[PDB]
RNA sequence: UUGAGCCUUGAUGUGUAGGAUAGGUGGGAGGCUUUGAAGUGUGGACGCCAGUCUGCAUGGAGCCGACCUUGAAAUACCACC
């Protein structure tokens, strides 16, 4: 059905346009859900090697759509402000342990140095989905009411594939084709800014954006 | 492609080996001979960079994980069967090691918050969640059953040492560069089994055995090291 | 001729080498003296290396 | 080639092993369990399997630093046992000069001859006998594993694997060696011409049935 | 006829613990089924020989996904390779 007639429709070899992309994307709509559409850019890098792995975040003026259970599993200083802050809950081991394995899991998890058992207590399964607070993502930090606001601000994070493309949340279908532009625009610049300098030859190929249940196109 | 350039190393007061220079590189199998005491090892521990020589260079590969066996099959008896798999690939070993100074750890400082925030990161990129899991399948692979992977590889036949001390070396691995790896020797069956394995599989590899055989078998070329 | 020739490069991050002779077969073994460096002007180690 | 050659410090003339029966077991059912047999001052009778049957607990048993779980070996009263291990390294420890270890043996030798010397005849000069012990390579330790025993002149050699290390010209050394020796002796070499080179009373062991003695093992391996 | 490089398409891929031959990357829980199904009979090829797989009419429109032993989550699909 769809999967025939959408690849006779829409022609992945040429390159179309941002302003034609977002608007066929919305114009897809063959199935009803929320379209949680997203992208995935072919950087040029060698992931093989270890630094020129390219793992970020950058703070979207649409954020992603939903709130999770932003919480900082470090008791004193910086649970008590993200108590306050709007976490999901407070820093604790009753919920790192014996909570750990009850409580099926939160969105996220800060971390702050006045207690660190979030660095044991999630183990094996808390953070074997990417769920660990990382140290140069911020997450571990002192700063618990500085990353609750940030992660209330809405801070999407991206990282790479084996071979070097990234695809992360950008935002839903409910946001306009105009307010798509600062995203898009915004998550380029941020990972243009923050790419290494052993980046050798041309680092950014091919743009695609995709839908969650339809395909994807070539952006530029 | 790993390269030698004029290696010359002294023990006591005689060169061993004076300003040798090779290459290797490819789906070849440089077995290589010589009499013992003469080099060989020392050689293959050059070439790994364990050791460095006394004049050259060792001109490493950037970072292809060379891949080793040992000439000891016994150097390893209080570390567990599952252990030594896991321990075989360094950069794994290492921070797990270093992350297990955690829990006995019950201080944690501001700037070790950031260290275990980034080295379950890093361990994360190492693949420690399936560190362990893709050890025990490869351990079952060469003919090594459950039952024995969490005892100790103290009492194990060093028959079966070898089969073990053999896949302590399978991660991801080119260029492997195997010591002697009969003695405690092999019935005959797990010679077979050896060739086939190691016969079958491509990469760049340098044996050292000892056996005619064997080399006949398996190799294709003889970096012979005799006279100087 | 028996005797190579052998320089004591200075450890005090400065380029300056004292040079000599070392019987090069009795054991392998670096020479360690603390000699005179112009450069800095003071009495430094001398760790060789040729 | 190593010129290495056992002499005999005593000659024992009845016989020698004459054990009645083992049973020892590690974990599982034993490994054996009768293995009644005598050894009437022969040649090798060289033990042999595959890979986990038990053969160096087996001539661990016989040499005594492991104990049956019930049963009798016994020696002869003149019986001097010198041993090769399978795995020798509680023997090459405590940092010994290669001269230190090997005078740390002999019985009435001068410190300057028959100790320099025996370590002259197999491929050792001034310059090595200086080194450490703790640092020689392989076939070397092996070496002066069959130095310590040419020192010792034990009547009876258990000499696990002695084909380990060795370099393919010390193999024949130590064949030309074995078949000139005049004493008795036990090994589990795997090596096929060795047990075929010079074996007499080969003894295969299984986890069922253990054969013994067919002969040349020549013929054991036809009849089989 | 036999190699090497590229484009497109189609096949292609377990454990240790299983209802099951799970590549990750995680987006998501509701799509997928009748531009003819659930399952029935006909066999190609591959096959850590258990199974995938697709030409095929008829039979006519249920299945899947979730929970679940588990390191991982499931051809609920898609994009990136
Ligand atoms: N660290 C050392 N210091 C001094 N001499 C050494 C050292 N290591 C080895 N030797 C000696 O120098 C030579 C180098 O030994 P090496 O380990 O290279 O032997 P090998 O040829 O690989 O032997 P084998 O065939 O038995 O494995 C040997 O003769 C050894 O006795
Ligand atoms: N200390 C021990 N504890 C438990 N099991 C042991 C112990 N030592 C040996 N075994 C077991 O006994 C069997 C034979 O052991 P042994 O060391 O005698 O092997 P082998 O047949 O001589 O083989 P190889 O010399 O080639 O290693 C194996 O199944 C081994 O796992
Ligand atoms: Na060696
Ligand atoms: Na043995």
């Amino acid at each position: 059905k769809r999967m025939r007639v959408i690849r006779e429709k829409v022609d992945a070899t040429k390159q179309y346009d941002i302003n034609e992309a977002i608007a066929l994307l919305k114009e897809l709509a063959t199935a009803k859900f929320v379209e949680s559409v997203d992208v995935a850019v072919n950087l040029g890098i060698d992931a093989r090697k270890s630094d020129q792995n390219v793992r970020g975040a950058t703070v979207l003026p649409h954020g992603t759509g939903r709130s999770v259970r932003v919480a900082v599993f470090t008791q004193g200083a910086n649970a008590e402000a993200a108590k306050a802050a709007g976490a999901e809950l407070v820093g604790m081991e009753d919920l790192a342990d014996q909570i750990k394995k009850g409580e099926m899991n939160f969105d996220v998890v800060i971390a702050s140095p006045d207690a660190m058992r979030v660095v044991g207590q999630l183990g094996q399964v808390l953070g074997p989905r990417g769920l660990m607070p990382n140290p140069k993502v911020g997450t571990v930090t002192p700063n618990v009411a500085e990353a609750v606001k940030n992660a209330k601000a809405g801070q999407v994070r991206y990282r790479n594939d084996k071979n070097g493309i990234i695809h992360t949340t950008i935002g839903k279908v409910d946001f306009d084709a105009d307010k798509l532009k600062e995203n898009l625009e915004a998550l380029l610049v941020a990972l243009k800014k923050a790419k290494p300098t052993q980046a050798k030859g041309v680092y950014i190929k091919k743009v695609s954006i995709s839908t969650t249940m339809g395909a994807g196109v070539a952006v530029d | 492609m790993l390269v030698s350039s004029n290696v010359t190393m002294q023990f006591g007061s005689k060169p061993l080996f004076e300003n040798i220079s090779v290459k290797f590189g490819g789906g070849n199998r440089y077995g290589l001979i010589g009499a013992n005491g003469s080099g060989k090892s020392t050689f293959m521990k050059i070439l790994g960079g364990d050791l460095e020589p006394t004049l050259g260079n060792v001109s490493l590969d950037p970072n292809e994980r060379i891949g080793k066996l040992r000439q000891d099959q016994f150097a390893f008896e209080e570390f567990t069967v599952l252990d030594t798999v896991i321990m075989g690939h360094k950069e794994l070993w290492e921070v797990k090691q270093e992350r297990d100074r955690i829990y006995a750890l019950p201080e944690m400082s501001e700037e070790d918050g950031y260290k275990v925030a980034d080295l379950e990161v890093k361990y994360g990129e190492m693949d420690g969640y399936s560190a362990e899991a893709r050890a025990g399948e490869l351990l079952l692979g060469v003919g090594i059953p459950v039952e024995q992977h969490y005892g100790p590889m103290s009492e194990v036949a060093p028959g079966w040492k070898l089969r073990v001390l053999l896949a302590q070396a399978l991660f991801a691995d080119p260029d492997i560069l195997l010591l002697d790896q009969p003695t405690n020797n092999l019935d005959i069956d797990t010679i077979r089994w050896l060739e086939q394995v190691l016969n079958e599989r491509d990469s760049t590899m340098i044996i050292i055995s000892h056996d005619r055989h064997f080399l006949n078998m398996v190799c294709t070329h003889m970096a012979d090291l005799d006279y100087g | 001729g028996i005797r190579e020739k052998i320089k004591l490069v200075s450890s005090a991050g400065t380029g300056h080498f004292y040079t000599t002779t070392k019987n090069k077969r009795t054991k392998p073994e670096k020479l360690e003296l603390k000699k005179f460096d112009p450069v800095v002007r003071q009495h430094v180690i001398y760790k060789e290396a040729k | 080639n190593p010129f290495i050659r056992f002499e005999q410090d005593k000659k024992l003339f009845r016989n020698a092993l004459e054990v009645e029966g083992l049973t020892k077991g590690f974990d599982n059912g034993p490994l054996f369990k009768n293995l009644n047999l005598l050894l009437e001052v022969g040649e090798k009778l060289a033990v042999l399997g595959t890979n986990g049957v038990g053969k160096s607990t087996l001539l661990k048993t016989l040499v005594g630093d492991l104990q049956p779980d019930s049963g009798t070996v016994k020696w002869s009263e003149n019986a001097r046992i010198g041993y090769y291990a399978q795995d020798h390294e509680y023997e090459f420890e405590n940092d010994l000069t290669v001269f230190e270890w090997m005078s740390q043996w002999k019985q009435e030798g001068d410190d300057e001859q028959a100790v320099r010397s025996i370590l002259g005849r197999l491929l050792f000069s001034q310059d090595d006998i200086k080194k450490p012990a703790k640092v020689l390579s392989g076939g070397e330790k092996g070496r002066m594993l069959f130095g310590k025993l040419m020192m010792q002149k034990p009547n009876i050699l258990i000499m696990d694997q002695p084909t380990n290390h060795l370099d393919m010209e010390s193999i024949e050394s130590l064949n030309m060696a074995l078949e000139l020796y005049q004493g008795t002796l036990i090994f589990v070499s795997h090596d096929r011409e060795f047990v075929s080179s010079l074996a007499t009373r080969i003894l295969e062991i299984t986890p069922e049935r253990v054969i013994d003695f067919s002969g040349n093992y020549e013929d054991y391996l036809r009849s089989k």
